[PDB]
């Protein structure tokens, strides 16, 4: 049953003062972007930065195992879109936040289905 | 003058054609760094503004477009120049990267080793490299041509890249080889392109241009690299962040260029005519398939 939960630690880590993991690489780009979360070229608006999706995935950055049935990371290739305001930890953003299924934008920031 | 709104300056053709003796190279701003927008890093910038510049260029663009990149891994662990080329390149676009040392890239595929172990069952449509070795800091003796993974570039160019396919590979003062510049003569045009973002540095790309596979001009690497050092010594560039400013025409046009396979046989005057304007691929289209040699010891 033991399994090293990274998701947690770094929540954790943050929570008790730990300085962000930085060097996730942002992009130069429009500021125009569509806005949505995860795309497959920098579609950041004017309230968001876009990042290298690997330079902001947890699993990516610490070297290990993706969690879930076959090792498949949903970042990495693709291009994540910050709000500016969060854009000092894009891996801890990313970890915390969920992706509309249906708009495709951050639940919280942006998505307005509900 | 207006240079300064530029992604960077290209090597004068005048300058090309001199026959200087190498000297030290001096810039009058070394050491000196250009202000980047906020939160972006150097080498994310000065990507950006090769493919600003690459955009000028008569590149071939296929649909299915294969692209390798050497050197992309950083002391960081992550792959900026990568993620700034799969921003640029077409959507869907094959890129591979690689680099001596561990690190966490947005390529389709990455490997990790030394250059030299790096193997493809296929051609390229692009290929550009990063690498530079620390130990070009050492300078002792006088500045000779290098080999180490240039060597390796200039065998890699010859039996990987498609006909009509271009290079972008980065030299500086020391870090320089005879043959690169020699194999810059077997392209439809060349250059060597200083980004502003870096100008107060002797780093420069050596691009060349639609490869053509044999000589269109017999070039000396050795004084090609003094003029070189020439142009850097007397033209002094302005470091700019300005280009970065403006991206709403940065990705590469989809050109939809031709791939076909020919023979040796095949390659005619009009052939020749359609690669060095940027018309047509020449290689096999068959799966991408990569490995890195493995030496086992303990
Ligand atoms: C051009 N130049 C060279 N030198 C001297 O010659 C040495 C070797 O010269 P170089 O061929 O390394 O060229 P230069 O110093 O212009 O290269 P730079 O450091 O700007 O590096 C260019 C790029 O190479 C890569 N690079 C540099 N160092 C490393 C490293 N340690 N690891 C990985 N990549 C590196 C980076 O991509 C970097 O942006 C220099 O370390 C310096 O003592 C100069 N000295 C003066 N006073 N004025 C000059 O104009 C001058
Ligand atoms: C300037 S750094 C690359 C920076 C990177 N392009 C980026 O996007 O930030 C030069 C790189 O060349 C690599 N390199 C040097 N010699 C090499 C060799 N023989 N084989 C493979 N990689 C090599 C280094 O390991 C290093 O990460
Ligand atoms: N392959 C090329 N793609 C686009 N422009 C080129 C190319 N080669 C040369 N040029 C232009 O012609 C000059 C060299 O002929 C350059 O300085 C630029 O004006
Ligand atoms: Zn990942
Ligand atoms: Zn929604």
């Amino acid at each position: 049953a033991f399994a090293v939960d990274a998701a947690k630690a770094y929540k954790d880590y943050l929570a008790s003062g730990g300085q962000p993991i930085t060097n996730c690489v942002k992009m130069l780009c429009t500021h125009t972007g569509t806005g949505q979360a995860i795309t497959v070229t920098p579609e950041a608006n004017m309230d968001q930065e876009s990042f290298g999706g690997a330079s902001c995935c947890l699993y990516c950055r610490c070297h290990i195992d993706h969690p879930n049935p076959k090792g498949f990371c949903d970042l990495k290739g693709k291009y994540v879109q910050i709000p500016t305001t969060c854009a000092n930890d894009p891996v801890g953003f990313t970890l915390k936040n969920t992706v509309c299924t249906v708009c495709g934008m951050w639940k919280g920031y942006g998505c307005s289905c509900d | 003058s207006s240079q300064a709104w530029q992604p960077g300056v290209a090597m004068p053709n005048l300058y090309k054609m001199q026959r200087m003796l190498l000297e030290k190279c001096d810039l009058q701003n070394y050491g000196d760094s250009a202000t980047l927008p906020k939160g972006i890093m150097m080498n994310v910038a000065k990507y950006t503004q090769l493919c600003q510049y690459l955009n000028t260029l008569t590149l071939a663009v296929p649909y299915n477009m294969r692209v390798i990149h050497f050197g992309a891994g950083s002391d960081k662990g992550v792959a900026p120049g990568t993620a700034v080329l799969r921003q640029w390149l077409p959507t869907g676009t094959l890129l591979v990267d690689s680099d001596l040392n561990d690190f966490v890239s947005d390529a389709d595929s990455t490997l990790i080793g030394d250059c030299a172990t790096v193997h493809t069952a296929n051609k390229w449509d692009l290929i550009i490299s990063d690498m530079y070795d620390p130990k070009t800091k050492n300078v002792t003796k006088e500045n000779d041509s290098k080999e180490g993974f240039f060597t390796y570039i200039c065998g890699f160019i010859q039996q990987k890249l498609a006909l009509g396919g271009s290079v972008a590979i980065k030299i500086t003062e020391h870090s320089w080889n005879a043959d690169l510049y020699k194999l810059m003569g077997h392209f439809a045009w060349w250059t060597a392109f200083v980004t502003n973002v870096n100008a107060s540095s002797s780093e420069a790309f050596l691009i060349g241009c639609n490869y053509l596979g044999k000589p269109r001009e017999q070039i000396d690497g050795y004084v090609m690299h003094a003029n070189y050092i020439f142009w850097r010594n007397t033209n002094p560039i302005q470091l700019s962040s300005y280009s970065l400013f403006d991206m709403s025409k940065f990705p590469l046009k989809l050109r939809g260029t031709a791939v076909m396979s020919l023979k040796e046989g095949q390659i005619n005057d009009m052939i020749l005519s359609l690669l060095s304007k940027g018309r047509l691929i020449i290689r096999e289209n068959n799966r991408v398939v990569i490995s890195s040699d493995v030496l086992v010891n303990n």
